[PDB]
RNA sequence: GGGCCUGACUGCGAGGCCUGCAAGCCGAGCAGGGGCGAAAGCCGGGCCUAGUGAACCGGUGGUCCCGUGUGGAAGGGCCAU
RNA sequence: GGAUGACCCCAGGCGGUAGGGGAGCGUUCCCGAUGCCGAUGAAGGCCGACCCGCGAGGGCGGCUGGAGGUAAGGGAAGUGC
RNA sequence: GUGGAGCCUGGGAGUGAGGGCGCGAGCGAUAACGUCCGCGUCCGAGCGCGGGAACAACCGAGACCGCCAGCUAAGGCCCCC
RNA sequence: CUGUUGGGAAGCAGCGCCAGAGAGGGUGAAAGCCCCGUAGGCGAAAGGUGGGGGGAUAGGUGAGGGUACCCGAGUACCCCGUGGUUCGUGGAGCCAUGGGGGAAUCUGGGCGGACCACCGCCUAAGGCUAAGUACUCCGGGUGACCGAUAGCGCACCAGUACCGUGAGGGAAAGGUGAAAAGAACCCCGGGAGGGGAGUGAAAUAGAGCCUGAAACCGUGGGCUUACAAGCAGUCACGGCCCCGAGGGGUUGUGGCGUGCCUAUUGAAGCAUGAGCCGGCGACUCACGGUCGUGGGCGAGCUUAAGCCGUUGAGGCGGAGGCGUAGGGAAACCGAGUCCGAACAGGGCGCAGCGGCCGCAAAGUCCGCGGCCGUGGACCCGAAACCGGGC
RNA sequence: GGGGGGAACCUGGGGAACUGAAACAUCUCAGUACCCAGAGGAGAGGAAAGAGAAAUCGACUCCCUGAGUAGCGGCGAGCGA
C-alpha cells in the first residue's frame, strides 16, 4: 500500500514554527530559518542557565564588597574572616543582608575582623 | 537466480570434514633443478588455508 | 484425556478425546500467519523509469544551461516519473510445515475443548435447509447467538440453513482450519465431522 | 484463545534496519556507508569473495590438481554408499538395499556397502559389499552376509 | 694440504623462526640404502646472509590411476623435470 | 532486598564524527470488525499559557469542518525531507 | 592489579587524504603554517566549558539533567572586568 | 411499521419480520426487511460456437513357402570451409551444410564421442497430425493495489493543445447543493462588481463554488523604535498592555554569543548548495548463500510440479533435496584413509543430562532479522557506443 | 486464390553495441535489441536412420526435478546441457 506524506510534515513544521514565535522576519515565518534559529536558541539557553549561576554570584560579590568597604575592609578580608569564624552564610544571603539588614551585616563584619 | 559454483576453486581446493580448506603447496611447478629434496618433498603436501582466505573460498562452493 | 459433551436424542453424553494438553500460542499464530499470507492477492504494482511512458531523450544539455543535469523525464526524481522500489506482483505464500498445520489444528480444537466451548452433536433435528429451522434447533442446543459459532458438518442442508446467521461461520469438515476455529467463540461439530478431524490430526 | 491473543514469541518477529531516515536513528545521511569510494556507490564493489584490488588472487595462485574430466563427461560406473552396523541396529530379521532406502539411510542409485562402526546383530544382511571388519563382526555375531552382484 | 668418497640422499618429520595471505627460513629424530672414521661420531651440498619468479598453457621421462556399451586405442591424472 | 522486571535501596558509568548495537514514536494498508465511535458532529484544518511522555509523540478543550473514522493485540510496507 | 580489563568462536562495520605540538633523527638552508620517519599527546570526533585580547590542536579540564548554593584549576585581583 | 431528534433517519426508542438472500452499492446521515441487488432459479425466433453425445462416410485387417523386383541421389560417404550442442580445435564424435569428389537397396545403410574389433540401437535423403504450451487489443471477476504531483501520457473532448520540416516530442485541467431551490424585484455602476431582498440546515456552499494549510499581500489593535554596532537569539531585571504570591504579549538596559548543510587536516568563513512555501523525492524485491534468531520434527527433516477440494478452507502429492562417513587425482579402501618398502612418522578424519521412561541435541523445515552473490540493486547525472528510421 | 491490417505471443531469414572481463582482442553482453518474411488463434515440434548402457526406454510439446550436476572456459570473467 502507499504511504504518502499526508499530514505528517505540515505538523512537524507547525511545531517548530510555533516555538519560533517572536523571532525576526523569516525566522518566525520560514520553517527552515526557524529551525536554524532554534538550534542556536537551545544551545544558548543551556549555556546561559550555566552562566546565570555565575552572573548572580558575581553580583552578590560586588554588593558584598560595597557593604564591606563601608566598614573599612575589603571583600577578600571579609570572606577569610567569615571562614575563620566558621560562618557559612552564602553570598546570595550575605548580599540580602547587606541591603535589607545593615545592622546584621555590621555584626557579621565585626565577627569577621575579630576572627582573624 | 541460484548461485554458481566457481569452477576454478572447485578445481584447486577441497573442503575437509570440519570445513577447513585444503590445497596443494605452491612452488614446484617448475624451476625445480636446484631445489633441495627437502623442498620438493615438502611442497608435495596439502596445506590448510589461512582462515580469512578459506572462509572466502568456501562461499564460492555453495553446494559441496 | 479431555471430556467432550455430545448432544443426542438420548441426551447429553460425554466422549473422550486425546487432544494436546499443551497449547502453543506461538505456533497457532504461525499457522494463522501462513493462512492469511497465502490468501493474499499480491496485485499491487507500479512502473519503473523504464516502464513509464516518456521518451529517453535527455531533456536539456549536460552543461551550460544554468539548470540541474537530467536525463529523461522518466527518472524517479521527476513528478510523473517512475517509482523507485514500488510494489510489483508478488506471491506471499510459503509452505508452512505440514506437521505444524496438523499440530496447529489439533491445538486449536484442544483449546476450545479446554474451555467447554467445543460441542459434538449426533444430528440436526429438523434442520432441512431453512434458517428458522436451524435457529430453533440452535436455541434448543444452547446457541442463542450471543456467542459466535463455527459450525462444521458435511450436511449441506445444515450449512445452508445456518450460513446467513451473522454469528455463524460454516464449513465442511475437509475445510476445518485454525483461523476459523480461533476467530469464533464456540466450536460445533457432527460426529462425522469429528471423525475426519480425528483422521487429519493422526 | 482469541484472535486478539495470538502473538509471536519475543524475538520471533524483529524490525528491519531502515537507513537514510534522519539523525536520531543513527543511520542517517550516509546510510551507514561511510564516505565516498566504490563501496559507497550504488552497485558497490567487485565480488569480495574473489577480487583483491588487481593483484593475482589468493585462489588463482594455488595449483590445480587431479582429473577435471573431459567431454563427453562423467564416466558411468557403479557408486557405493556405506552404512554401518550401528545403523542396522533398528531392524529385525532382514536388511536389503530397498529397506535401507525407505528408512532414509541409503540413497537411491547407490549400491549398498556395509561398514564396521558398531556392533553386528544376527540378521540376514543382503548387500553389494562388506568391509573386512563388517564381514568379521557379522559372521561372528551369527548374522548372515549375502552378497548381491 | 692430502686419502677415501657422492649425504649436492630416498621416505618422512617433533618443534620453532618470520609473517595480512602466499611465501621464505632453521630443524632434532625414526626408516631405507650408503660415505668417511679405530671409535666417539659426522654427512639430507657450499662460514652465513643476494645469485630469483606464483598460477595458467604446453614439452620430456616414469607410473600404470581414469579410459564415454565391452577389449584396446585416443586423451587425460599422478611422480619427476 | 523481591524472587524472578512489580517496586524500593546502595553504588558506579552516561562528550562524541565514521560506524556497531538496543528501545521506541508516527504514516498507509489487513485481521480484530455483520463489531465499535459518529450530525448531541468523522477525517482534515486553526488555536491552547492545560494533562501524560526523556523524546519522537499522545491526550483534553475551543473554533472551523460536514461524513466518515477505527481500539486492546498482531500482520504487511510505495512509511517520516 | 575485577577493569566498557584480557582471551576464544562467530555476525556487522567504518578507516586505509590526517593535522598541530613536544622530544629523537633524516631531507631542506642548525628556511617554511616545509617535508619524511620514530615515541608521546591533543584536534580530528571535545569548533562543548575556563585561561591565553580575539584563535581546532599552548595552559586548565573530559559537558547525563536542574539550582538566584559551596571549594578550586590554569589565569588573575587599578578601571573596562 | 410506529415514535423521537433532525433540513433529512437509515441514528436513538418501542414492538415485529425474512434469511439457500446479513456480498455490495444507493436513498437528505449510519437501512437484512425502501430502491438496485444478493442466495436460489429461469430464458433465444436469429447469428456464432460446439474439443462433449449420437449418426454417417473415408480409411483400416490373414499364414507359410519361393523369388531377390522395390524400399526417397548429386543423397549417404570422405575431404575442405562453417554453424548448432555444455563442447571456444580439443582425443571432437553427433546434427546441419557453402566447395570438391561421390555409392549402394537389407549380404543395404546411419548411430552408441577420434579409430579398430566385438556387442547392441535405429532405418536418412517425401508430406501431414489434435491436445497439454505462449500472449492479452477484447469481456468479466478479484485486490493487506493508486486515489487527481497518485494511478495509464489522458478520471475532464489526449495522443489533444502546443513544440518540431519530419521521424518524433507531448502537457495542464476532477468535486456548489439533498435538491438548482443557480438568487424575481429594488439600489449604485457603461459594464464588471457589490448592497439589499429571496432560496437553502448551511451562501467566507454563489457558480473565480467541498475542505481550504503554507509561502505571499493588506486593514485594525497591543507593545516597541529616530546617539544606535546586528548569525538577530539567549539569560537577567525593570517598564507598558492583557488574562485572571500566577501566567501571556511586548522589549529598554546589562551579560553571553562566528547561520544550516556539504566537503575537509582545518569553515562564520571571502569554499559547495539553497529566494520562500507546499507537494513529489533515494537502501527494495526475487532467487541463491551465510550467520543469528522464534518455533516444528529429530537419524532424520522436508516436499516440487501437479491432483482433489474451497471459492479469502484446506488436503493430497516422496519424484527430488539436505543429513546419516571419511580419506584419495583415481582405481579403491573405510572409522579410517592418503603419502610410504614401513606394523615409521605425518596430513585430513572417527569417540549429552537426569530418572527402560521423560529432558536436551545432530540435522532439517518454515517464519523473522543482519550481511553476501546475481539482477538497474540506494537515487539522480555523463561525454560516448550500437540498431532502425527522419 | 493472393495482396493489406492486427496489442502481445510464434516460427524463419538476417543481426549490433554499450556493458562484464575492474584495461582489452578470444570470450561476455546475445542469437538479446533491432530489421525482414510468414503464420495463426496460437505458432513451433511431432510418430526414431532417437536415446545411451538399462540385458533399458519408446512421437512431440509443456511444467517440477535431475543440476548450477556433467562439462565448457584468455580453465579468466563467466557459460551451462
Ligand atoms: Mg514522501
Ligand atoms: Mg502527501
Ligand atoms: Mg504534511
Ligand atoms: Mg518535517
Ligand atoms: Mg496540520
Ligand atoms: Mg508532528
Ligand atoms: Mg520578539
Ligand atoms: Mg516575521
Ligand atoms: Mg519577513
Ligand atoms: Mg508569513
Ligand atoms: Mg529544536
Ligand atoms: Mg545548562
Ligand atoms: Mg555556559
Ligand atoms: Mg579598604
Ligand atoms: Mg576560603
Ligand atoms: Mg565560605
Ligand atoms: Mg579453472
Ligand atoms: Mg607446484
Ligand atoms: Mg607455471
Ligand atoms: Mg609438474
Ligand atoms: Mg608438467
Ligand atoms: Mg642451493
Ligand atoms: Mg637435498
Ligand atoms: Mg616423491
Ligand atoms: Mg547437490
Ligand atoms: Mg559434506
Ligand atoms: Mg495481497
Ligand atoms: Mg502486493
Ligand atoms: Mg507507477
Ligand atoms: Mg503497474
Ligand atoms: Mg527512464
Ligand atoms: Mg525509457
Ligand atoms: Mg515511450
Ligand atoms: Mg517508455
Ligand atoms: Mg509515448
Ligand atoms: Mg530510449
Ligand atoms: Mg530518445
Ligand atoms: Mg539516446
Ligand atoms: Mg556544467
Ligand atoms: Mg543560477
Ligand atoms: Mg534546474
Ligand atoms: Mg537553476
Ligand atoms: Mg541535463
Ligand atoms: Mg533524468
Ligand atoms: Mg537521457
Ligand atoms: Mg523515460
Ligand atoms: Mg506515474
Ligand atoms: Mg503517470
Ligand atoms: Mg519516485
Ligand atoms: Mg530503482
Ligand atoms: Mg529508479
Ligand atoms: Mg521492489
Ligand atoms: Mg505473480
Ligand atoms: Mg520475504
Ligand atoms: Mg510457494
Ligand atoms: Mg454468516
Ligand atoms: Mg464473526
Ligand atoms: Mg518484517
Ligand atoms: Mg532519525
Ligand atoms: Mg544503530
Ligand atoms: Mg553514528
Ligand atoms: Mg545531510
Ligand atoms: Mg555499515
Ligand atoms: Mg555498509
Ligand atoms: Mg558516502
Ligand atoms: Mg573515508
Ligand atoms: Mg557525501
Ligand atoms: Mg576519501
Ligand atoms: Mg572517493
Ligand atoms: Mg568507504
Ligand atoms: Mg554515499
Ligand atoms: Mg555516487
Ligand atoms: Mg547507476
Ligand atoms: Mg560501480
Ligand atoms: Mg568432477
Ligand atoms: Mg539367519
Ligand atoms: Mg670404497
Ligand atoms: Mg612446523
Ligand atoms: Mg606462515
Ligand atoms: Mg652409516
Ligand atoms: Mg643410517
Ligand atoms: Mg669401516
Ligand atoms: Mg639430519
Ligand atoms: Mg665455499
Ligand atoms: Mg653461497
Ligand atoms: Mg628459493
Ligand atoms: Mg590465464
Ligand atoms: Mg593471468
Ligand atoms: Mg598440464
Ligand atoms: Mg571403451
Ligand atoms: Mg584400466
Ligand atoms: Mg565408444
Ligand atoms: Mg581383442
Ligand atoms: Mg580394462
Ligand atoms: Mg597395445
Ligand atoms: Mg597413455
Ligand atoms: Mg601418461
Ligand atoms: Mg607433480
Ligand atoms: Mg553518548
Ligand atoms: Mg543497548
Ligand atoms: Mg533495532
Ligand atoms: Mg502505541
Ligand atoms: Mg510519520
Ligand atoms: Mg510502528
Ligand atoms: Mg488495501
Ligand atoms: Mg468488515
Ligand atoms: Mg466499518
Ligand atoms: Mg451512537
Ligand atoms: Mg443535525
Ligand atoms: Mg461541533
Ligand atoms: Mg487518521
Ligand atoms: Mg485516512
Ligand atoms: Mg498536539
Ligand atoms: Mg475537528
Ligand atoms: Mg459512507
Ligand atoms: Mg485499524
Ligand atoms: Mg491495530
Ligand atoms: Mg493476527
Ligand atoms: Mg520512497
Ligand atoms: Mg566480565
Ligand atoms: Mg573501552
Ligand atoms: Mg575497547
Ligand atoms: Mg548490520
Ligand atoms: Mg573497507
Ligand atoms: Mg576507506
Ligand atoms: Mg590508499
Ligand atoms: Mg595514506
Ligand atoms: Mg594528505
Ligand atoms: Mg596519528
Ligand atoms: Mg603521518
Ligand atoms: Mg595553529
Ligand atoms: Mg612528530
Ligand atoms: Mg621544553
Ligand atoms: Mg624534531
Ligand atoms: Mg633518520
Ligand atoms: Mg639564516
Ligand atoms: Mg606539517
Ligand atoms: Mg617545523
Ligand atoms: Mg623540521
Ligand atoms: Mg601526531
Ligand atoms: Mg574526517
Ligand atoms: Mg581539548
Ligand atoms: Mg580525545
Ligand atoms: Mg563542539
Ligand atoms: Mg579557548
Ligand atoms: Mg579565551
Ligand atoms: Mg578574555
Ligand atoms: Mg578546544
Ligand atoms: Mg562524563
Ligand atoms: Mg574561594
Ligand atoms: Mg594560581
Ligand atoms: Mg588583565
Ligand atoms: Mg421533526
Ligand atoms: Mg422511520
Ligand atoms: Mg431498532
Ligand atoms: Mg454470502
Ligand atoms: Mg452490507
Ligand atoms: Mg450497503
Ligand atoms: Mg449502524
Ligand atoms: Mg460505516
Ligand atoms: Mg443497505
Ligand atoms: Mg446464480
Ligand atoms: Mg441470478
Ligand atoms: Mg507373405
Ligand atoms: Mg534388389
Ligand atoms: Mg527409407
Ligand atoms: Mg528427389
Ligand atoms: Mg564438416
Ligand atoms: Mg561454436
Ligand atoms: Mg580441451
Ligand atoms: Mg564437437
Ligand atoms: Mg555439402
Ligand atoms: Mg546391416
Ligand atoms: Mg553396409
Ligand atoms: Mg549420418
Ligand atoms: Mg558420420
Ligand atoms: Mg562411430
Ligand atoms: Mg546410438
Ligand atoms: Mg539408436
Ligand atoms: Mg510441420
Ligand atoms: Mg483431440
Ligand atoms: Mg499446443
Ligand atoms: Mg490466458
Ligand atoms: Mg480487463
Ligand atoms: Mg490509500
Ligand atoms: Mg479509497
Ligand atoms: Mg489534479
Ligand atoms: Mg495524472
Ligand atoms: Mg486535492
Ligand atoms: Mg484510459
Ligand atoms: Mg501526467
Ligand atoms: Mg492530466
Ligand atoms: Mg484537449
Ligand atoms: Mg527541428
Ligand atoms: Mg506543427
Ligand atoms: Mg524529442
Ligand atoms: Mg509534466
Ligand atoms: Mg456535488
Ligand atoms: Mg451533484
Ligand atoms: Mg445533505
Ligand atoms: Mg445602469
Ligand atoms: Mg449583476
Ligand atoms: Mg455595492
Ligand atoms: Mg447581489
Ligand atoms: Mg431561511
Ligand atoms: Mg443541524
Ligand atoms: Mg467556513
Ligand atoms: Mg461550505
Ligand atoms: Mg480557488
Ligand atoms: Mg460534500
Ligand atoms: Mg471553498
Ligand atoms: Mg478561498
Ligand atoms: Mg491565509
Ligand atoms: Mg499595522
Ligand atoms: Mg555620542
Ligand atoms: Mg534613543
Ligand atoms: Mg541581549
Ligand atoms: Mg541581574
Ligand atoms: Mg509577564
Ligand atoms: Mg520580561
Ligand atoms: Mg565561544
Ligand atoms: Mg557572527
Ligand atoms: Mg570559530
Ligand atoms: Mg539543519
Ligand atoms: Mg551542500
Ligand atoms: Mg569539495
Ligand atoms: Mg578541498
Ligand atoms: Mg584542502
Ligand atoms: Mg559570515
Ligand atoms: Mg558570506
Ligand atoms: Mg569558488
Ligand atoms: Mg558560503
Ligand atoms: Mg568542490
Ligand atoms: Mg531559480
Ligand atoms: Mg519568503
Ligand atoms: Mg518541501
Ligand atoms: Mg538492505
Ligand atoms: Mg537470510
Ligand atoms: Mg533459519
Ligand atoms: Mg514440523
Ligand atoms: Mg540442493
Ligand atoms: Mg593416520
Ligand atoms: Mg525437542
Ligand atoms: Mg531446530
Ligand atoms: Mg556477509
Ligand atoms: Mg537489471
Ligand atoms: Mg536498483
Ligand atoms: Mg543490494
Ligand atoms: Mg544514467
Ligand atoms: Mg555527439
Ligand atoms: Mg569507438
Ligand atoms: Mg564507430
Ligand atoms: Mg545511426
Ligand atoms: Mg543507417
Ligand atoms: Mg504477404
Ligand atoms: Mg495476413
Ligand atoms: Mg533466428
Ligand atoms: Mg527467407
Ligand atoms: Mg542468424
Ligand atoms: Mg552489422
Ligand atoms: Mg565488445
Ligand atoms: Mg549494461
Ligand atoms: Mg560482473
Ligand atoms: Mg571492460
Ligand atoms: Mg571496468
Ligand atoms: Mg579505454
Ligand atoms: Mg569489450
Ligand atoms: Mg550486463
Ligand atoms: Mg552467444
Ligand atoms: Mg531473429
Ligand atoms: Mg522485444
Ligand atoms: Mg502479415
Ligand atoms: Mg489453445
Ligand atoms: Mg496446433
Ligand atoms: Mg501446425
Ligand atoms: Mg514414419
Ligand atoms: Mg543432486
Ligand atoms: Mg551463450
Amino acid at each position: 500500500p502507499r504511504a504518502k506524506t499526508g499530514v505528517v510534515r505540515r505538523r512537524k513544521h507547525k511545531k517548530i514554527l510555533k516555538l519560533a514565535k517572536g523571532y525576526w522576519g523569516l525566522r518566525s515565518k520560514s520553517f527552515r530559518k526557524a529551525r536554524e534559529t532554534l538550534f542556536a536558541a537551545g544551545n544558548y539557553a543551556y549555556a546561559h542557565r550555566k552562566r546565570r549561576k555565575r552572573d548572580f554570584r558575581r553580583l552578590w560579590i560586588v554588593r558584598i564588597n560595597a557593604a564591606c568597604r563601608q566598614h573599612g575592609l575589603n571583600y577578600s578580608t571579609f570572606i577569610h574572616g567569615l571562614k575563620k569564624a566558621g560562618i557559612e552564610v552564602d553570598r546570595k544571603n550575605l548580599a540580602d543582608l547587606a541591603v535589607r539588614e545593615p545592622q546584621v551585616f555590621a555584626e557579621l563584619v565585626e565577627r569577621a575582623k575579630a576572627a582573624q | 537466480p541460484k548461485m554458481k559454483t566457481h569452477k576454478g576453486a572447485k578445481k584447486r581446493v577441497k573442503i575437509t570434514a570440519s570445513g577447513k580448506v585444503v590445497a596443494m603447496k605452491t612452488g614446484k611447478r617448475h624451476l625445480n633443478w636446484q631445489k633441495s629434496g627437502k623442498e620438493i618433498r615438502q611442497k608435495g603436501r596439502k596445506f590448510v588455508l589461512a582462515k580469512p582466505e578459506a572462509e572466502r573460498i568456501k562461499l564460492l562452493l555453495p553446494y559441496e | 484425556v479431555y471430556q467432550i459433551p455430545v448432544l443426542s436424542p438420548s441426551g447429553r453424553r460425554e466422549l473422550a478425546a486425546d487432544l494436546p494438553a499443551e497449547i502453543n500460542p506461538h505456533l497457532l499464530w504461525e499457522v494463522v500467519r501462513w493462512q492469511l499470507a497465502k490468501r493474499r492477492r499480491g496485485t499491487a504494482s507500479t512502473k519503473t523509469r523504464g516502464e513509464v511512458a516518456y521518451s529517453g531523450r535527455k531533456i536539456w544539455p549536460q552543461k551550460h544551461t544554468g539548470r540541474a543535469r537530467h536525463g529523461d523525464i522518466g527518472a524517479p526524481i521527476f513528478v510523473g516519473g517512475g517509482v523507485v522500489f514500488g510494489p510489483k506482483p508478488r506471491d506471499y505464500s510459503y509452505t508452512l510445515p505440514k506437521k505444524v498445520r496438523k499440530k496447529g489444528l489439533a491445538m486449536a480444537v484442544a483449546d476450545r475443548a479446554r474451555e467447554g466451548k467445543l460441542l459434538l452433536v449426533e444430528a440436526f433435528a429438523g434442520v432441512n435447509g431453512k434458517t428458522k429451522e436451524f435457529l430453533a434447533w440452535a436455541k434448543e442446543a444452547g446457541l442463542d447467538g450471543s456467542e459466535s459459532v463455527l459450525l462444521v458438518t458435511g450436511n449441506e442442508l445444515v450449512r445452508r440453513a445456518a450460513r446467513n446467521l451473522p454469528w455463524v461461520v460454516t464449513l465442511a469438515p475437509e475445510g476445518l482450519n485454525v483461523y476459523d476455529i480461533v476467530r469464533t467463540e464456540r466450536l460445533v461439530m457432527d460426529l462425522d465431522a469429528w471423525e475426519v478431524f480425528q483422521n487429519r490430526i493422526g | 484463545m482469541k484472535l486478539s491473543d495470538l502473538r509471536p514469541n519475543p524475538g520471533a518477529n524483529k524490525r528491519r534496519k531502515r537507513v537514510g531516515r534522519g539523525p536520531g536513528s543513527g543511520h542517517g545521511k550516509t546510510a551507514t556507508r561511510g564516505h565516498k569510494g566504490q563501496k559507497s556507490r550504488s552497485g558497490g564493489l567487485k565480488d569480495p569473495r574473489r577480487f583483491e584490488g588487481g593483484r593475482s588472487t589468493t585462489l588463482m595462485r594455488l595449483p590445480k590438481r587431479g582429473m577435471q574430466g573431459q567431454v563427453p563427461g562423467e564416466i558411468k560406473r557403479p557408486r557405493y554408499q556405506g552404512v554401518n552396523l550401528k545403523d542396522l541396529a533398528r531392524f529385525e530379521g532382514e536388511v536389503t538395499p530397498e529397506l535401507l532406502v525407505r528408512a532414509g539411510l541409503l540413497k537411491k542409485g547407490y549400491r549398498l556397502k556395509i561398514l564396521g562402526e558398531g556392533e553386528a546383530k544376527p540378521l540376514k544382511v543382503v548387500a553389494h559389499a562388506f568391509s573386512k571388519s563388517a564381514l568379521e563382526k557379522l559372521k561372528a555375531a551369527g548374522g548372515e552376509p549375502v552378497l548381491l552382484e
